[PDB]
DNA sequence: CGGGCTCCTCTAGACTCGAC
DNA sequence: GTCGAGTCTAGAGGAGCT
């Protein structure tokens, strides 16, 4: 199964009775391996890219994880409490300080980026619109559940707040279908919000149900009102030579639910993760001897690889030995986009023994031309 | 025990003097003795008391012949006889003619009579002449070599070159080498070269092999100093332009010989070219080496006959033999030394250029406006300016306004027709900034001004050095100085008005080496002690210049030495090649590396006869503050032995002060000056070199060179720069060359040697060289004559201690071997349970050396005084001090931590007695 | 002008000027960087990143939980976490779970993982940046390395990794003298040693090497030896556990102190916008279409561009390079009506002020072969 | 007249070769 | 054709040793 791969292979993580399926939607333990935490890695930074890079005035927010706290009844988030203040009582007068005192841990990002909506706000002339966007962890009850939630806040003029809602539902469903080996797995769907505001919701069809990976509210003016009861010049943002308060609209995902979702997706037993978000995209192993001279050109390649942003798994250095054909479901596995062989030919000639994942070919290839022929597959991978 | 001379200095042992001189000789009469007390008393060192040394007891060596010269003369004989018997075959053999095509095989390749290629393992001959090429691409590897023995014309083949492959190893081994090896002699024009290039000549154990070098028989013979080199080239009283040439195999041919000239490939491929070329443009190649290899045999033919004739004393040619066997032994740490130094290099070097890079590109902001003309320091620079020469959106919509954007800008770059073929370097920086960054395609750029440093002549102007107050700037004639303006008050090394700086006065910085030098760079370490003392300032403030100064003087060695360093061909022996001791050794490091590095030593390679090599006599001592200076501490014993070695306690000085007792009376202490030197001692601060370090306040490091400086033709110049720059005066310096005088028969001894019609050392009796004689140059070269007589006697005793050494190591078989010789030091590398008994032979050693330098001059006698060694180090990395630490930049936690290297004992005679039973067999 | 207020101008910084104090931005109980401030400090996390993992043989990521478990330690002054729903005293601090105060309890955690990948074979490493929560709350991101020596060559390791630590540091810096290490002890009388940097104010502790022991490890894993022993060499061996923690937050504000005409002399590897368009005089559209294409161009090569053609207020050219200087902008473009008829664009360097002509078509491979050399 | 060397970097100069 | 960029080569000063 999925969940014994992903855990032998350092997806997962956890006891095996932290990888039951309610456990990992619930995020209240550590779910992700360091193969797992580099896809996710991947997964944040290829989001980072495709709407706050190669987008039109999105910036970067990043903001505490705890809140001053109001004392609403709607707040079920966990309090902090300074063990201090407990020892110094060892009651209802104290329940009610901590009740009306305590901070509690963010349940979404969406207050972050309100919160950090003035600078921004400034820092655009004002000009609307303009978009927030931030990757962080979100802290919900189940203990306590983490999810690292990836949400960009859009602030919008009443005009067209439909028309860039329903332009944020087809790029976000192009962005998450780019990377699908099976695009039609990603459905959305229409729903209201239970102030009666119109949204919509991304799913994922994993075996078990369509979880939703994100979600899209068409929140309004209401949220920016509470978080600034003050005066409206501060508030209203200006729309041409006009000056309106934003309607905010909220496009909040998951990408520990979408990680889990391109995992299932990208499902020998070998794993077809996108090149964008492969984890390990270079395998360096050796033939036989001389071991001396073919570690110092595995050294060499591995040197020129890493200066040029490529991933690799330095194999050569595991004195452990076993056929080339496990070594190579093992990188399938680990999603291994390409496979090199250093040999005793590699020594007389400079050509080495080149696998692709997904052909399962050989080829020979002079070692000048391994960094060239990688980068060129990479852009072209990422600009297609 | 004790004995007594007439002069009451204590001197040799009874039991010693009986075996050495034996009972009996010829007392100096009643006159001399007259003679000396008279001097001694007039210089006031008659009165003084003399403390007895501890009697020693010797049952000393059988010493062959009637006497002591003698010995030596057996000694000397016996080790050098087969190589005088392998070099006379190459002066009467025949070579058959050089073969019409050479051959394209591996390994080695006879050649017979009419071009017959055969191809053998070793060329098999007690005397070859040989020559290595080494394509300088691939590195320190031999590609090529011809050799000429008797009756043979041998050319050899890497498998680096028949062969081709994308890469080889870059650790050598000895399986890279030449194969060249029951005594055998190789003669080459600089046979160190060809002997650093042999594959049995890195094993630990000794081999019989010795090689014989044509440029240090033309040394010998009729060698030119420095300063004549010089004046030959310029040409090419001068009658000895005829007799003497440039140690250039083609400058020695067309001088012996005088034949057709030699020809040499102007292409250079050898230094100046790749592997391909080599191996296309073969033919050619090979027949230029072959043609070396004939003139450097043809040059030998004349050369052998005449050294004989100059040098006729056997142990010139067997201490001349010896002291090409040299031997360095590294280990794994060789490595992990050379990447801490030049990380430690890098990290210093970054952290100077980071400022400095900084201070240029805050330097060039003041182009805008012309504030240059202001900046005391960069308004000299080139400020000028090249010209630029010449010759929500819908998805459809999106993607077509991405499509047309992409379209237009990639017409632009197809609009290269009127783009120069030659790219501009930098139109828009200054012109001097342009000088101090690489070009766009350099395979070696760097962002920023990457080649600035602090040897550059704008480094001083962009660091706003400032020498008390005032601007540094450089005049072309006249180097460094600083610019006082008012143009008279202020006193330093004279207004030179050539400069003629508008308004200003340009006064030279004050230079070591007096008025007559200039100073190159500020940043010198000489201006360290004026750094801080506040006269040297750095524009910026702080420690930047202190800093600086600092990082320069630990860099500075490495700077200099990086490239040879990095570059010693270290050649790792495998486990097969490694003696049984280093492998049973208990600190052996079985997943270690060992090998050795063979010094490129040219013996002779100097008019007094001193060898010389590149790095290793030029290696500079470990220090705390330098970056890679532990480099002599890295020489490493490796396990199961000891570098066993000791220093001659003031060599030269005793040698001058022999000279001049001789000449005067038949005894030791005749003069004051040798009274001086014999009584006193190192351990108790009393020796000639502390005696007179009290005396003006120096080191005893500074007290060597004062002395010898003044002893070595002074003048009155050098003395009262002296006196200037320790007092800011020539009457002083009459009244101490004043004090008929102290050393005034060591001087007539000296003049009377130079000024003989054929020069010769009083010992050996070795001639100078033809272009040195009185016959070639009428009273010219004066000092460096002078000098010749001592410092070539030095030589002599370095032959001597040689042959005595080699002579006890071979009688007593002990397990050890020559290591290295700097030019007064014996370095032995020796086998753990022979580290006493190799104490004891070099303490006999001196002794013998000593006494026979006393023969020489008709002395007959020793004193007790200067008998023996100080101490005899014992050693397992070669350090100037057994106790000493290194603690470098590139090594702070020290031996002891880091590389695991205790400390060593200094043993003086009475230890090694002890020890020994004073016996030298087991 | 202050720095503090320069970089709150030049968005660096963020928060009120009573928040601005030293005192406030050390506590790090409130968000202190901006857009441009948390771009430098992720810049710097992926140099760290960089440096000590991807260039280091052996070390591993790593991602904790943000809390620890629940135990009833009575030194541990973490805070705790309630459900208001529960109060809606002793249980608390009996079961609670506590807020993590050092990454070193998930590296202990995920220990025996990180063996299972390396097959045990030491020496190894886990490296990790996360937030860790302490009491003043105030929040700072830790940049923590847990290098598990062999007992052998505890010390060697430890210098290895003090030097390593100091250089990497120095590297970004403008002034390496102000980094500086000094070593120190702790309670138990732990060796070590701290690395500082020379604040205005004085030294702060921006990284700290911590010589444990075996009983560090044995603390969350109060078991089997077997589990918990590496493979030094040919022996089992259990490791000696060195903890190199550094603050990127702190790390962040010395770098702005240590870059500071105003200009942030920030490192080429760390300044947040690299590259700066412009626009000429006209026509605007021809001008504006050249500019997108550039700026694809750019972006898709991975340079992160600040696209100042867009911006409809009027400035100068004096105006704009103040503003690129102070945002540590490594070049500025400027496309002009001239570009559209022989493709020559004109180039300004921060370092050097110096303005060049350039071909458009060569201006890409340019800057990939600067940034490229810069990180060397 | 301190000697006797070794090598390095830095810079001025003459020479060669290509480009428009 | 004339200009301008590479390319050795010579000398000078500094830094090691003895
Ligand atoms: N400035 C110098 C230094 C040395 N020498 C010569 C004279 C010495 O005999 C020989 C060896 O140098 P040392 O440093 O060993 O000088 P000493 O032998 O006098 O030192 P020590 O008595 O400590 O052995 O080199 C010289 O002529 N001028
Ligand atoms: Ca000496």
């Amino acid at each position: 199964a999925l969940v014994d791969l992903c855990r032998r292979r350092h997806f997962f993580s956890g006891t095996p009775q932290q990888l039951s399926t309610a456990a990992l939607l619930s995020g209240c333990h550590a779910r992700f391996g360091p193969l797992g935490v580099e896809l996710r890695k991947n997964l944040a930074s290829q989001w980072w890219s495709s709407m706050v890079v190669f987008r039109e005035q999105v910036f970067a927010v990043d903001s505490l994880h705890q809140e001053p706290g109001s004392s609403q009844p709607r707040d079920s988030a966990f309090r902090l409490v300074s063990p201090e203040s407990i020892r110094e009582i060892l009651l209802v007068a104290f329940l009610e300080n901590l009740l009306k005192t305590s901070g509690k841990l963010r349940a979404t990002l969406l207050h972050g980026a309100l919160e950090h909506y003035v600078n921004c706000l400034d820092l655009v002339n004002r000009k609307l619109p303009f978009g927030l966007a931030q990757i962080g962890v979100c802290f919900h009850p189940v203990r306590v559940g983490e999810k690292t939630e990836a949400s960009l806040v859009w602030f919008t003029p009443t005009r067209t707040s439909s028309q860039w809602l329903d332009f944020w539902l087809r790029h976000r469903l192009l962005w998450w279908r780019k990377f699908a080996m099976s695009p039609s797995n990603f459905s959305s769907a229409d729903c209201q919000d239970e102030l009666g505001r119109k949204g919509s919701k991304l799913y994922y069809s994993f075996p078990w149900g369509k979880e939703p990976i994100e979600t899209l509210w068409n929140l309004g003016d209401q949220e920016l009102l509470h978080t600034y009861p003050g005066n409206v010049s501060t508030i209203q943002g200006r729309d041409g030579r006009k000056n309106v308060v934003p309607c905010v609209l909220s496009v909040s995902g998951d990408v520990d639910l979408g990680t889990l979702a391109y995992l299932y997706d990208s499902f020998r037993k070998v794993l077809k993760l996108h090149p964008c978000l492969a984890p390990i995209k270079v395998a360096l192993d050796v033939g036989k001897g001389p071991t001396v001279e073919l570690r110092q050109v595995c050294q060499g390649l591995l040197n020129e690889l890493l200066e040029n942003g490529i991933s690799v798994w330095p194999g050569y250095s595991e004195t452990v030995h076993s056929s080339l054909e496990q070594l190579h479901s093992k990188y399938d596995e680990m999603s291994v986009l390409f496979s090199v062989l250093v040999t005793e030919t590699t020594l007389e000639n400079g050509l080495i023994q080149l696998r692709s994942r997904d052909t399962t070919m050989k080829e020979m290839m002079h070692i000048s031309k391994l960094r060239d022929f990688l980068v060129k597959y990479l852009a072209s991978a990422s600009n297609v | 025990q004790l004995r007594h001379n007439p002069l009451d200095i204590q001197m040799l042992s009874r039991g010693l003097h009986e075996q050495i001189f034996g009972q009996g000789g010829e007392m100096p009469g009643e006159a001399a003795v007259r003679r000396s007390v008279e001097h001694l008393q007039k210089h006031g060192l008659w009165g003084q008391p003399a403390v007895p040394l501890p009697d020693v007891e010797l049952r000393l060596p059988p010493l062959y012949g009637d006497n002591l010269d003698q010995h030596f003369r057996l000694l000397a004989q016996k080790q050098s006889l087969p190589y005088l018997e392998a070099a006379n075959l190459l002066l009467q053999a025949q070579l058959p003619p050089k073969p019409p095509a050479w051959a394209w095989a591996e390994g080695w390749t006879r050649y017979g009579p009419e071009g017959e290629a055969v191809p053998v393992a070793i060329p098999e001959e007690r005397a070859l002449v040989f020559d290595v090429e080494v394509c300088l691409a691939e590195g320190t590897c031999p590609t090529l070599a011809v050799a000429i023995s008797p009756s043979a014309w041998y050319s050899w083949c890497s498998q680096r070159l028949v062969e081709e492959r994308y890469s080889w190893t870059s650790q050598l081994s000895p399986a890279d080498l030449i194969p060249l090896e029951q005594e055998q002699l190789v003669v080459g024009h600089n046979v160190s070269f060809d002997r650093a290039h042999i594959r049995e000549q890195y094993l630990i154990q000794g081999s019989r092999m010795r090689f014989l070098d044509t440029m240090s028989m033309h040394m010998a013979i009729s060698g030119l100093s420095s300063f004549q080199r010089s004046l030959w080239i310029a040409a090419k009283s001068w009658d000895w332009l005829d007799i003497s040439s440039v140690n250039s195999l083609a400058e020695v041919h067309r001088l012996y010989v005088g034949g057709p000239p030699l020809e040499k490939e102007p292409r250079e491929l050898f230094v100046k070219g790749t592997m391909k070329d080599i191996r296309e443009n073969f033919q050619d190649l090979m027949q230029y080496c072959a043609q070396d290899v004939w003139a450097t045999h043809e040059v030998f033919q004349q050369q052998l006959p005449l050294f004989l004739e100059r040098c006729p004393h056997p142990v010139t040619l067997a201490g001349m033999l010896e002291m090409g066997v040299s031997y360095l032994p590294v280990n794994q740490n060789w490595e992990r030394y050379l990447a801490e130094a030049q990380g430690t290099y890098e990290e210093l070097q970054r952290e100077m250029k980071k400022s400095l890079m900084d201070l240029a590109n805050d330097a060039c902001q003041l182009l805008s406006g012309e504030r240059y003309k202001e900046d005391p320091w960069l308004w000299d620079l080139e400020w000028d300016l090249q010209e630029f020469k010449q010759k929500p959106c819908s998805e459809e919509e999106e993607f077509q306004q991405d499509v047309m954007a992409r379209a237009c800008l990639q017409k632009l770059k197809g609009t290269t027709e009127l783009l120069p073929k030659r790219p501009q370097h930098l139109p828009g920086h200054p012109g001097w900034y342009r000088k101090l960054c690489p070009r766009l395609d350099d395979p070696a750029w760097t962002p920023g001004p990457s080649l600035l440093s602090l040897q550059m002549r704008v480094t001083p102007k962009l660091m706003a050095l400032t020498w008390d107050g005032f601007p540094l700037h450089y005049s072309e004639r006249h180097g460094w100085g600083y610019l006082v303006p008012g143009r008279s008050y202020h006193h330093g090394n004279g207004p030179y008005n050539d400069v003629d700086i508008p308004g200003c006065w340009f006064f030279k910085l004050p230079h070591k080496d007096g008025n007559s030098c200039n100073v190159g760079s500020p940043f010198a370490k000489d201006f360290l002690p004026k750094m801080e003392d506040g006269t040297l300032q750095a524009g910026p403030g702080g420690a930047s210049g202190p800093r600086a100064l600092e990082i320069n003087k630990m860099i500075s060695f490495w700077r200099n030495a990086h490239k040879r360093i990095s570059s010693q061909m270290v050649v790792w022996l495998p486990r097969s090649a490694l003696p049984r001791a280093v492998i049973r050794h208990p600190d052996y490091d079985e997943e270690g590396l060992y090998g050795a590095i063979l010094p490129q030593v040219v013996t002779a390679g100097t008019i007094t006869r001193r060898a010389v090599e590149p790095t290793w006599l030029t290696a500079s001592n470990a220090r705390p503050d330098r970056v890679g200076s532990e480099l002599k501490a890295m020489v490493q014993a490796p396990p199961g032995y000891t570098l066993v070695g000791a220093d001659v306690d003031s060599q030269e000085l005793w040698i001058a002060a022999v000279l001049g007792d001789a000449h005067f009376a038949g005894m030791h202490g005749c003069t004051a000056f040798g009274w001086m030197t014999l009584q006193g001692r190192k351990s108790r601060g009393t020796d000639l070199h502390s005696k007179t370090a009290t005396t003006v306040g120096i080191s005893r490091e500074h007290a060597k060179i004062f002395n010898y400086g003044r002893i070595y033709g002074a003048g009155q110049p050098f003395a009262e720069r002296l006196l200037m720059q320790f007092n800011h005066a020539a009457e002083k310096a009459q009244q101490m060359y004043a004090a008929g005088g102290t050393e005034s028969e060591m001087f007539n001894k000296l003049e009377s040697i130079a000024t003989s019609d054929i020069p010769r050392t009083p010992v050996l009796g070795c001639c100078i060289s033809r272009a040195l004689e009185p016959s070639a140059v009428q009273e010219e070269f004066m000092t460096s004559r002078v000098n010749w007589v001592v410092q070539s006697s030095a030589v002599d005793y370095l032959h001597l201690m040689l042959v005595a050494m080699k002579w006890l190591f071979e009688e007593f078989a002990i397990d050890g071997r020559f290591c290295i010789s700097i030019h007064d030091e014996v370095r032995y590398l020796v086998r753990e349970e022979d580290r006493y008994r190799a104490a004891l032979a070099l303490q006999i050693t001196n002794l013998l050396t000593r006494c026979m330098f006393a023969y020489k001059l008709g002395l007959n006698d020793l004193p007790q005084s200067v008998a023996f060694f100080s101490a005899v180090d014992i050693d397992r990395c070669l350090r100037k001090e057994v106790t000493m630490d290194c603690k470098t930049p590139s090594n702070p936690t020290g031996m002891e931590r880091r590389y695991g290297i205790p400390q060593g004992e200094a043993l003086d005679i009475y230890q090694i007695i002890e020890l020994t039973k004073g016996s030298l067999e087991k």
